[PDB]
Order: C-alpha cells, then structure tokens, then sequence
RNA sequence: CCCGGCGAGGGGAGUGAAAAAGAACCUGAAACCGUGUACGUACAAGCAGUGGGAGCACGCUUAGGCGUGUGACUGCGUACC
RNA sequence: GUGAAGAGGGAAACAACCCAGACCGCCAGCUAAGGUCCCAAAGUCAUGGUUAAGUGGGAAACGCGGAAGAU
RNA sequence: GAACUCGCUGUGAAGAUGCAGUGUACCCGCGGCAAGCUCAUCACAUCCUGGGGCUGAAGUAGGUCCCAAGGGUAUGGCUGUUCGCCAUUUAAAGUGGUACGCGAGUAUCUGCCGUGGGCGCUGGAGAACUGAGGGGGGCUGCUCCUAGUACGAGAGGACCGGAGUGGACGCAUCACUGGUGUUCGGGUUGUCAUGCCAAUGGCACUGCCCGGUAGCUAAAUGCGGAAGAGAUAAGUGCUGAAAGCAUCUAAGCACGAAACUUGCCCCGAGAUGAGUUCUCCCUGACCCUUUAAGGGUCCUGAAGGAACGUUGAAGACGACGACGUUGAUAGGCCGGGUGUGAGCUAACCGGUACUAAUGAACCGUGAGGCUUAACCU
C-alpha cells in the first residue's frame, strides 16, 4: 500500500522472546514526508513520490530547492516512487512511520550490497564485470520488533543493505 | 578490500616499508621539513603525527617506545624536550604539507611537509 | 641588432640579379606527415564506384538556372594476376 | 548448344536452365523469354469454373491419406 | 590489394562480413572473455517432470497413442577412446546438428560482458518517473485433520494440493560457528647495535610461534521457486436438428496442460517513434550583407556543470556520492568498546577546526525558428 525508506543501522543476532538467539535487521524508520503525488490525467499514472533525511542546503541547488518549495517541504537524500494501492489518496506534507507494518508479516526490502569491486574473472566466474552494488529484490520476509519509539524497522534474516546505504521497504503481495 | 581501507599499499615488502617510513621520519623531523610526493607525504604524515603525539607525556616507558620506533639516539634526545613544549596548546594536525607541481624527470608529483610552526 | 642557454636555430637590416640561391646551399614531383580553406557525415550496413541529384560558397551570360569543390539520397554494381 | 574465346535480359542469387551475338552515341518507339498488388514496370483486366486446403507456395511409391526436413 | 570490415536464411570448386532475401545497430575509446578437459547453443524425431484418449485402467503402480524443449537429464572401476561393459543414486543420467561444436580455448580483425569521450532529443540546466523492449525462474522428497474415509462386491483405497519439514542455486549480511585478517598485542632461538647491565631495534619467509580490531569469507542463516488472473491444445461437456434418433456445432453455447503470457524484480525514452512531471535562470545595444532558423562587434557570463583542495563502504583508468570555513569530508587528539595481556591498540562508535580542506579562475545566455486549429483582442 505505502512504502517507507531508511537506512540499514545494523545486522545482528538478537534473542527471541523463547530467549534463541535469532538473526535479525536494524533498518531506521525515519519519517518519509509526501512531496509530490501523480494523477492518472496529468501525469498517466498515480502514485506518490516521497522524501527522507535532511541534506543541508549547500548540497541542494536553487532549481531543486525551488521544486522542493513547490513540495512544499525540506529537501532530503532524494526522491523514492512509490505506486499507489489504486484506492484512498494521502496528502502532500505529512509523514508516516511504521505504523501498520504490523498486520502482513510478509514485507518485502528492497536495497543495495556490498561496495565490491571488478572482480577477476577466476574469483567471480571460476569476462569481467561486477557484482553487488545493484538493487535486491529479497521477499517474503517476517517482521520481527515493530517497536515504533525507537524508530526501528526489524524483520526476519538479514537486509540487502551495506553499512550506511539506503533501502526500501514495501507492503509486499507475493510470498 | 578495497572498501574501507586505511594505509594505502604502495607495493613493498612489510619489513622495507617499515624501515623507509622509520627513516623518513627521522630525516623529516631532523630537518624539521621535507620534500616528498604526495602519495607518500600522507603515508609520512599519517605515521609521524602519533609520535609527536605521544612525545607529549614524557616517560622512561615513552622514551623506550620513541627509540625504539626510532633509532636514533640525538632524535629522541631532541624529543620529548622541544616539540612537546612548542604543541602543547595544539592537539592533533602539527604539521602541513603543501603541493609543489611535479618532478620534471619522472614526472612525479612533490610536496613539501613542515612543522605548523615551521620556526621559533 | 634582437630572441635564444655566453649554444644550436630563427627573425629584422644589408650585400647578393635572385637568400622562393645561406654553407643539409641549381631547378625541387610523388610516396609519408601537418595547418587553413569550401562541403558532407554522430539512425545508418557490404569491392566504396557508376548515371540522376536538391543544397551548401565563388566567378560567370552581371540572374536567364554555366562551371568549379563535395555529395544527403536514389536504381545498379560479388578487386587484379 | 554453351563456356573455352559473347555481352545483355528472366528465373533470389546460381558456369552448364530460357530468351538473346554488344561498332559508337542519342532523356524515342516496337518486341523475344519472363511478368502486369507493391518492393520493382506494367490489367488488383474480361468470360465459366476448380481450389476454403494457405494446398497453392516441397516432397515419391503405395493404399483423401501418404506429409516427417532443413535449428 | 584497398576497406565505409553486423547477425540469420538460400545459392555457392561445398561453414559467404563483400552474392539474393530478411532483422538489428547514435559516432569514437579503455579493461577483460578467445567462438571464428573447460565452455556451451539449437530441433524433437521426448528419458523424466508430466496432462488427456484407449486399456485385458478397481486405487497406487502401470502398457500403447496425442501435446509438450518451460526446466533437469550423475559419480565411480577398463580405452587415448566416441561408443561400449559392471557397482550406487536419482525425475532422468534422452536422440541428433554445430566438420562426435569447441587444439591463433602482437588476436591485426569480427564476436560477447563491464565501463567511458563527442553529439542529438530544438532556449539552457537540474533532478523524479510512465515506460515499449530485453534478462533473471517457473526445481524438488516426506508428514499431518482430510483418510484405511468416499469410491470400491471384499481387499484395495482420493480429489486433498491448506500447513510444516530437507536438498541443488541465486540474491544479502559477519551478529552467533569459526578461517583469513604480514597495518594490533604477547612468547622466543642465533647475530649486530645503543659507553656497559637491565631494557630496546635490524636480518634470518612476518626469523619461528600464541591470539586477534575492522573488513572478506563458507563450515552460519535470512527469502525464495508462489498463490492468483488472462488466454489455451488435446480432452471433457448443459440443451439441441439437418437426417420424428444421436451429435463439441449446424442454433443457444461452457470447463479445461504443469504448455504461452501476466503476476516478483534488474536494465531500459540512442525506444532517432529520442517519452511525461516539476523547478531555477537568460527579458542589452550597435553595424553590415548576396537579405534570413543571415552574419559580425562592445558589453553581459545568469541558472547549471565541471578542473582543482579534503575524500568514500565507487573505482584498473573513466565514472558516481559527501565535504570544501555558513565544517566533522580527510588527518590527528580525548572519551568508550574489542583485541592482546597494569600498558600498546591499525581499520569499531561519540565529541573536538588542532591541521588540510580558500579567495579565486573556466564552460555555460541575452527570449528561443516555421506551418495549421481553439481561445481575449
């Protein structure tokens, strides 16, 4: 329905509740604000196109600025798509957390990998070309601690996501 | 590898590269500047600035250390005595090194390292 | 006389018919390497040329559609011994 | 008969198939073989039918089947 | 010999980059893969996964035929062996073309992957995406209420495909298992050196060993091969004549394979058909000609971009991201933690301008051409 991005804190094994040390992700859910929504007759399509962090102004430049205005709010890290579930439409300016997150446990991520290099063709075929680095599409994951005060996103496994890179995570259909 | 990285290689073996940093060192600080290329300058730099650090506390356990990493008996008699004193206000960043164009033989860029400040 | 490194080389002045005769020295074509001139080419497939060909600059009968330089394109075209 | 030692035109090219022996030039017309829905030039011509299977547009002998073929 | 040196199909003194047809490709570079035992590709004329007819098919299990190449289609002992013989698995260890495909497995050149410079998208720049199109995969054993139940004379024995549980593979992360981690610490033999002991350093592969920070790792686990939908072949059909019957068809007129597509994601508007959304900026003058998307001169140098300076979890070079005195971008210092063994602590985290990151310079405009239609004039 609505998607959030941030960024992965960590990767570690927590204890469950039985008290089983299990692997689980430290994505932060930080508040994505609405900038701009699409329309089927201006645009061709409907969906929303959000925001997250806060890049000082030196970064962004007065054309962005001036689009970000016309958002009407703070320029971030950048802009995230995100489709709409094709019903109710949301408003430009509010920001939304994880929330209800907590009522699908099959969420799926969506992120980058490990900042790897040309690799040879004898350690990466056993020709040259690169691996990481690309966008992942890992999915029926389980939500584990949807504990919004910390505003911490934690879901079964591991996250594709290197230390510090920006990642996505979206209401999924499949399993 | 070659992702979060400190120390750049410069292709050596581990025992050589040891022993020209200990005596580029030593020169550098004997003449209080040096002329060295850039891709070493901060090898240089990145190597000496904890032994200038660590002459600030003056100790037999600290001397033992500076001679050791140093190997020179007038180098660590000078130490511990002059540069601690004139950086005692200052923490961290007692040297700079400023680019000066390239070597006309080998085409190999220079700069010059000296001491913040350079005199008195 | 000047630039240049107190060299090499070059540029002014002069001699010299002539220095587009300067000691690499009569005249100085091609193969090979550059600059500028005018034209085409960054959505178009193959012995690369052949007839047609609008345009792009110039001189011409001072237009009257002539040629020089080229050809975006069109039908055809599978080197020599 | 052709090539050897004949160009040119048609068949998708194809030396062996068909028409057809170039003195040269001319921005004319008429024809041979072969074609007239285009590419690519000419009737989407006329008369009565077969073909309804894309056979046409690749296949024998054999009893409409035979029919499977060129990644 | 010269090149403006593409793929497939057909012909070919017989594998055609130069012949006829057909399809694709902005121009020019850098690093690799070598096609001209490793690596694979294609047809079904099908070994299996199978679904449908017949069955001497009661159900599992099967025998024959129709469709299906979407996927897989071994390890060992004899040969140089293709092939072939014996042992154990699995769903199988399928038949053929590519000269049983593959011996250039100064590569000059063509072919494939990663990545760049010039230009176009029609005023310039900035981003965000619809997106045609291409690619990744439709793998699999067991159990459970269903169920020793319906069907089936007894015996035998479901649609179930809802749930969990392993395996081959890709994607992702080191926190648990550890390995590596010559840039961290400790033990220690020989020799030399510090006036000499203690104590330290070089050489002997890091002299030789014991552990190990950050990162990378499989021996560690996280997701997985959907469900669903459209369209389906065969097959199965509700009603029903021509031809007082029947019939999948002539009338009304459906279900339906695991086979195709979509459903998840990567690239992707160089898709030259060059796409859509928003934002910021350029709003001067003069002269000439062969008289127009004409040319030239002074001033202007906007938005935006880039080369430098600090650099990165991006990187062979390019390229991308962040910082750049209106500062934590890099180096060092303090604190915390780990390691090693009260000390040193490289790469782990918070603070700190103490140092380096400047002022500047460069490219980039002066309103955007023409034609048709609707709006106020």
């Amino acid at each position: 329905m609505i998607g959030l991005v941030g960024k992965k804190v960590g990767m570690t094994r927590i204890f469950t509740e039985d008290g089983v040390s299990i692997p689980v992700t430290v994505i932060e859910v930080e508040a994505n604000r609405v900038t701009q929504v699409k329309d089927l007759a201006n645009d061709g399509y409907r969906a929303i196109q959000v925001t997250t962090g806060a890049k000082k102004a030196n970064r962004v430049t007065k054309p962005e600025a001036g689009h970000f205005a016309k958002a009407g709010v703070e320029a971030g890290r950048g802009l995230w798509e995100f489709r709409l579930a094709e019903g109710e439409e949301f408003t430009v300016g509010q920001s939304i957390s994880v929330e209800l997150f907590a009522d699908v446990k099959k969420v799926d991520v969506t992120g980058t990998s490990k900042g790897k290099g040309f690799a040879g063709t004898v350690k990466r075929w056993n020709m040259a070309g690169q691996m990481g680095n690309e966008r992942v599409t890992v999915q029926s994951l389980d939500v584990v601690r949807v504990d919004a005060e910390r505003n911490l996103l934690l879901v079964k496994g591991a996250v594709p996501g290197a230390t510090g890179s920006d990642l996505i995570v979206k209401p999924a259909v499949k399993a | 590898m070659r992702h979060r990285k400190s120390g750049r290689q410069l292709n050596r073996n581990s025992s050589h590269r040891q022993a020209m940093f200990r005596n580029m060192a030593g020169s550098l600080v004997r003449h209080e500047i040096i002329k060295t290329t850039l891709p070493k300058a901060k090898e240089l730099r990145r190597v000496v600035e904890p032994l200038i650090t660590l002459a600030k506390t003056d100790s037999v356990a600290n001397r033992r250390l500076a001679f050791a990493r140093t190997r020179d008996n007038e180098i660590v008699a000078k130490l511990f005595n002059e540069l601690g004193p004139r950086f005692a206000s200052r923490a961290g960043g007692y040297t700079r090194i400023l680019k000066c164009g390239f070597r006309a033989g080998d085409n190999a860029p220079m700069a010059y390292i000296e001491l913040v400040d350079r005199s008195e």
